[PDB]
RNA sequence: UAGUUGGUGGGGUAAAGGCCUACCAAGGCGACGAUCUGUAGCGGGUCUGAGAGGAUGAUCCGCCACACUGGGACUGAGACAC
RNA sequence: CAGAAUAAGCACCGGCUAACUCUGUGCCAGCAGCCGCGGUAAUACAGAGGGUGCGAGCGUUAAUCGGAUUUACUGGGCGUAAAGCGUGCGUAGGCGGCUUAUUAAGUCGGAUGUGAAAUCCCCGAGCUUAACUUGGGAAUUGCAUUCGAUACUGGUGAGCUAG
C-alpha cells in the first residue's frame, strides 16, 4: 500500500528524472475560502517513458539521488 | 535493561508510587514505557492499597524485564491476594 | 407600576442678558407582566420634569410577549446609531446588561437576558432601540399562524 | 482570622436586628437607638441608596449574621457558582451548612460566637470525633454531639434553658437529656427567612 | 457581469414584498425551482409556476401577506461565490432559535436545516428565512 | 475588505510603546542625584515644586519629582525612582520613594504614613 | 545557484544518498516570496477572554543544542565525551 | 497542670466609587489615575473626631489580557467627520450564463489506527476541614488509511442563446 501522488509532468530535460507539479485545494484557517496550492516532486523515470505535458502518477521510495525520493507508476494521460 | 519499577509521586510525608515499565537508564520519575499498577504505603479507609496487572506483568517479564525487588515483593503480595 | 428614572439632565439656551436654564428627564413605566412605555419630560424644574416625563411615558406603551421570564429569540435592533444585542438565558442567570437596558427589561418583565450594546451609548437611543426590539419580537404561535402550519409543526 | 468587635454598632448599621445578642431582652430595647445610624452624621433608614450601595449592604447583611469574613465568602460564592442549581439558593444553604452554625441551630450555644468558641475549644464532637474547626459543612446524616467535659456545665445548662424557650427547627433534631441532635438535610429555601435577597449578591459577585 | 443567479432571485423576491407586489417572476432555473419549492412547502409563498417559450423558461411565485405585512420579514444569502461556506451535520446553523429556516443543499437534496439533521447529514448552506 | 484582499494581506496590529522606558520594565531604579531644584507648575496652577536630575543605572537621564512637605536630598545622593507623573510639570514622569535608600519619611506625619514612609509613632 | 541539478564507472559508511571523486549533459530554485537581512530553543501546557482570538514557555514532562573560545580525532556496543 | 493569661495593623471618606465634620492654613504649603481643589465660611492641603472597606496583612510601582465592534473571520468604515488612484488599456490572480452525460478533487457520512503521561472538567477516596494527593471517566474540537453519497463548486465530453 505506497502512498500514490498523481500530478502532470513538467520537465523532461535531466537524465532518467521527471519534474511533476502537484496541486492540492485546502481552505484557509482564518477566512475559510477555499485556495489553491501547489507543490513540485522530483521522480525517477529509469526509461524516461513520461515527456512534458502528461498526467502521471507517483509512489514513495528510498533516496535515489540528492533531491529524488518518488518513482514513476504509470502514465494516467498522454500529452 | 528493561525494568519494572516504583516511580516516586503525591506529596512529602505520604509518597505514593506508579508501578512502571521502563528502560533503566530513564530517570526515576521521567519517561516510562507502559504504566500497570499503583502501590500506596499509607491507604487508609476505602484507600485501596496495591493494584498490578497481571498479564501485563507476565507479558512484560516474559520480553526479558527485570523486576525490582519491591515489586517482585507486591507480586507475590498480589499473587496471595488473588 | 413600576416607575424608573432612567436620566436627568441640565440644558441651557441663550438669551440677551444670560442664559435660560431648564431640566429634562428620561423615565420608563411598566407593570412586570409584560406592558412598558417610556417618555420624555422638560421643564424649569425637575420635579415637573419628572412628572411630564411619567405622563409621556404612560401614554406611550405597548405589549410584549414573553417566554416565561426570558425572550422568544435572540434579537438585534438599531435607532440612530445606537445598537443592541439581547439573547434569552437559561433560569438563573439574571439580567446582564447597562443600566438604560435594565430599566426596559425590568419594566417588561424579563428577569433573564443577556444583552450588549455596541455604538453610542445615548440613553434615549439606547431606551428606543430595547423598546423596537421587544416590540418586533414574535412568537412560535404567530410564526405558526402567519405561515399556516401548526405550532407543534413548526418546532 | 476573626472579627472581634462591638456587635450593636454593626446591627444599627446594617438597618436590621442580626440576633448577635442572645435575644434575652429585646433588640429594641437594648439598643434603643434603632433607625439612626450610630456617627456623628447618622441619619434615617430613610435616606436615598444607589445600586451600588444597596448590592454592596446585602453582602454585609449576610457576612454579618453569620460570622464569615470577605475571602470564605467569595470561595462559597464560586462553589455554589459551580455547584448545578440556582446559585443564590446554593449559597445560603452552604453558609447554613456549617458546623457552628449548626450547632447554634441545634440549640447548644447561646450565641454563633458562643458556638465558634466552643468547637475551637473542642467541646463538641462530628460523629466520633474531636473536631476543632468551625468551618466544617455538615453533612446529611451527621450526629452532633456534646463531649464530656462539655457536660455538667452552668453556661451549658443555661444555653439549653434558652433553647427550650426558643423553637427547634424541624431539619435537626436534639435530644437535650442525651446533650445530642441529628442533621437531616439542609433547610429549605422557604424554610430559610425571606428578608434575605440573594440575587443582590449574585449580581454583585457578576459585575 | 451577472454572477449569482441565487442571490439575484432572493434579491426580487425581497424588493417584490417589500413594494407589495401579488407576483414576480424572473428567468428560471433548478435550483432556483428546488429553492422555491423548498419554500413553498415550508409555507413562506403560495405558488410556483414555470413556463416556456422556445428555450426560455420563466419562474413565477406567487406572495403572501398576512396581518398586512410581507410573510417573509428576512431573507439572507449566506454561501455566495466569494466565501462558500460548509457544514458538518453537528454545526448546522439555527435561525431564531429554530423560529426560521436554513436551507441546506446537501447529497440527498435541498432540505431544511431540521430535516438535515435529522437525516444525519450536512453541506451547502444556501439562505436564512424568516 | 474583501475576502480576497484580506487573503492576500491581512489585518495590521500597531504595537505600543512604554510611558517610563528609564525604567526598562522595572518596579524601581536606583539612581545618583545630579541636581536639586524647585521649579514653577505650568498654567493654571502656581507654585513651586521641588524636581531633580537623576542618572540611572540603565543610562538614561531623568527627572524625579520629590514628595512630601520635607526633603533633605542633596548633591551626591543614591536614591530609588519609581514610575509616576505629577500631571503639571512637563517632563516630569518619575516620583522619588521617601524611606530609601538616602531619602528619609516625612516627619509630623500620621496619616497615609507608609505612602512617603514616615514609621508608626507609638 | 557551478558539486550547483541529473546520469555512468570507481571510492566510502552499520546503512539510502554529490557523502567523495573522474567523465558526461546543462541543469536546479524563485511572486505559492528564492537569495539577503532582523529576531528567536520548540511542544504538552500556562494567563486572559462568552467565544473567536491575543500574550506567553519559571517551577512538572518529551525533544533539541551546548560545557573558557576555536579545530580534531582516539577508545569503546554506544562520545567526536560538563 | 497554670491562667484571659503570650498576640492587629494598613488604606480611604468631591465625581467615577461605600463612608463627613471641626480645626490650622490660604493660588503658599500642597493633593492629583482623569475631570479638578488651594487668594481668610477648601466635606479635594496638614492634624483631630467619627466613619467605610480589608485583615496577619494593607497600599504603591512594574508587566499581560479585558473593557476596545480603536485591525471588525465571528464583528467596522471611504458625499461633508480619517479614507475612491487624474483617467483608460491590459499581464499574473479572483470570480463567471443555460441544459445534459461522466468523474468523485472540493464537500458530506461510516469504520479502523493514532492523538504519551501530567494539566482542564465530572463522579468518588485519603487528608479533623480546605488547600493538596489520588482512582476512574470524559476530553484531546486534529491527523492518516479505507468504504460509501452525488444536490452544490471544480475536471471532462456534448448541446444551446437572453451575456
Amino acid at each position: 500500500t505506497v502512498r500514490t501522488l498523481t500530478g502532470k509532468v513538467v520537465s523532461d530535460k535531466m537524465d532518467k528524472s521527471i519534474v511533476v507539479l502537484i496541486e492540492r485545494r485546502v481552505q484557509h484557517p482564518l477566512y475559510g475560502k477555499s485556495i489553491r496550492r501547489s507543490t513540485k516532486l522530483h521522480a525517477h523515470d529509469e526509461n524516461n517513458v513520461a515527456k512534458i505535458g502528461d498526467v502521471v502518477t507517483i509512489k514513495e521510495s528510498r533516496p535515489i539521488s540528492k533531491t529524488k525520493a518518488w518513482t514513476l507508476v504509470e502514465v494516467v494521460e498522454a500529452a | 535493561m528493561v525494568v519494572i519499577r516504583l516511580a516516586r509521586g503525591g506529596a512529602k510525608k505520604r509518597p505514593f508510587y506508579q508501578i512502571v515499565v521502563t528502560d533503566s537508564r530513564n530517570a526515576r520519575d521521567g519517561r516510562f514505557i507502559e504504566r500497570i499498577g499503583f502501590f500506596n504505603p499509607t491507604a487508609q479507609g476505602q484507600a485501596e492499597k496495591l493494584r498490578l496487572d497481571a498479564d501485563r506483568f507476565a507479558h512484560w517479564v516474559s520480553q526479558g524485564a527485570q523486576p525490582s525487588e519491591r515489586v517482585a515483593s507486591l507480586a507475590a503480595q498480589a499473587k496471595k491476594a488473588t | 407600576l413600576v416607575e424608573k428614572l432612567v436620566a436627568v439632565d441640565r440644558v441651557a439656551k441663550v438669551v440677551k442678558g444670560g442664559r435660560i436654564f431648564s431640566f429634562t428627564a428620561l423615565t420608563v413605566v411598566g407593570d412586570g407582566n409584560g406592558r412598558v412605555g417610556f417618555g420624555r419630560g422638560k421643564a424649569r424644574e425637575v420635579p415637573a420634569a419628572i412628572s411630564k416625563a411619567l405622563e409621556a411615558a404612560r401614554r406611550n406603551m405597548i405589549t410584549v410577549d414573553l417566554a416565561g421570564t426570558t425572550l422568544q429569540h435572540p434579537v438585534n435592533a438599531r435607532h440612530g446609531a445606537s445598537r443592541v444585542y439581547m439573547q434569552p438565558a437559561s433560569e438563573g442567570t439574571g439580567v446582564i446588561a447597562g443600566g438604560a437596558m435594565r430599566a426596559v427589561l425590568e419594566a417588561a418583565g424579563v428577569h433573564n437576558v443577556l444583552a450588549k450594546c455596541y455604538g453610542s451609548t445615548n440613553a434615549a437611543n439606547v431606551v428606543n432601540a430595547t423598546f423596537k426590539g421587544l416590540r418586533d419580537m414574535t412568537s412560535p404561535e404567530k410564526v405558526a399562524a402567519k405561515r399556516g402550519k401548526s405550532v407543534e409543526e413548526i418546532q | 482570622a476573626r472579627y472581634i468587635g462591638p456587635k450593636c454598632k454593626l446591627s444599627r448599621r446594617e438597618g436590621t436586628d442580626l440576633q448577635l445578642k442572645s435575644g434575652v431582652k429585646p433588640f429594641d430595647v437594648k439598643t434603643k437607638k434603632a433607625n439612626k445610624a450610630p456617627g456623628q452624621h447618622g441619619q434615617a433608614r430613610g435616606g436615598k441608596q444607589s445600586e451600588y450601595s444597596l448590592q454592596l449592604r446585602e453582602k454585609q447583611k449576610v457576612r454579618r449574621i453569620y460570622g464569615v469574613l470577605e475571602r470564605q465568602f467569595s470561595n462559597y460564592y464560586k462553589e455554589a457558582a459551580r455547584v448545578k442549581g440556582a446559585t443564590g439558593e446554593n449559597l445560603l444553604k452552604l453558609l447554613e451548612s456549617r458546623l457552628d452554625n449548626v450547632v447554634y441551630r441545634m440549640g447548644f450555644g447561646s450565641t454563633r460566637a458562643e458556638a465558634r468558641q466552643l468547637v475551637s475549644h473542642r467541646s463538641i464532637t462530628l460523629n466520633g470525633r474531636r473536631v476543632n474547626i468551625a468551618s466544617i459543612q455538615v453533612k446529611a446524616g451527621d450526629v452532633i454531639a456534646v463531649h464530656e467535659g462539655a457536660k455538667q456545665q452552668l453556661r451549658i445548662k443555661n444555653a439549653i434553658e434558652l433553647a427550650a424557650q426558643r423553637g427547634i427547627p424541624a431539619w435537626i433534631e436534639v435530644d437535650h437529656s442525651k446533650l445530642e441532635g441529628t442533621f437531616k438535610a439542609a433547610p429549605d429555601r422557604s424554610d430559610l427567612p425571606a428578608e434575605i435577597n440573594e440575587s443582590l449578591i449574585v449580581e454583585l459577585y457578576s459585575k | 457581469s451577472m454572477q449569482d443567479t441565487v442571490a439575484d432571485m432572493l434579491t426580487r423576491v425581497r424588493n417584490a414584498q417589500m413594494a407589495k407586489k401579488q407576483t414576480v417572476s424572473m428567468p428560471s432555473s433548478k435550483l432556483k425551482v428546488a429553492i422555491a419549492n423548498v419554500l413553498q412547502q415550508e409555507g413562506y409563498i403560495s405558488n410556483v409556476e414555470v413556463a416556456q417559450e422556445e428555450t426560455k423558461s420563466t419562474l413565477t411565485i406567487t406572495l403572501k401577506y398576512f396581518e398586512g405585512k410581507p410573510v417573509i420579514e428576512m431573507v439572507k444569502r449566506v454561501s455566495r461565490p466569494g466565501l462558500r461556506q460548509y457544514r458538518g451535520k453537528d454545526k448546522l446553523p439555527s435561525v431564531k432559535q429554530g423560529l426560521g429556516i436554513a436551507i441546506v443543499s446537501t447529497s440527498k437534496g435541498i432540505m431544511t436545516d431540521r430535516a438535515a439533521r435529522a437525516a444525519g447529514i450536512g453541506g451547502e448552506v444556501i439562505a436564512f428565512v424568516s | 475588505a474583501t475576502t480576497n484582499q484580506l487573503i492576500r494581506k491581512g489585518r495590521t496590529t500597531l504595537v505600543e510603546k512604554s510611558k517610563v522606558p528609564a525604567l526598562k520594565a522595572c518596579p524601581q531604579r536606583r539612581g545618583v542625584c545630579t541636581r536639586v531644584y524647585t521649579t514653577t507648575p505650568k498654567k493654571p496652577n502656581s507654585a513651586m515644586r521641588k524636581v531633580c536630575r537623576v542618572r540611572l543605572t540603565s543610562g538614561f537621564e531623568v527627572s524625579s519629582y520629590i514628595g512630601g512637605e520635607g526633603h533633605n536630598l542633596q548633591e551626591h545622593s543614591v536614591v530609588l525612582i519609581r514610575g509616576g507623573r505629577v500631571k503639571d510639570l512637563p517632563g516630569v514622569r518619575y516620583h522619588t520613594v521617601r524611606g530609601s535608600l538616602d531619602c528619609a519619611g516625612v516627619k509630623d506625619r500620621n496619616q497615609s504614613r507608609s505612602k512617603y514612609g514616615a514609621k508608626r509613632p507609638k
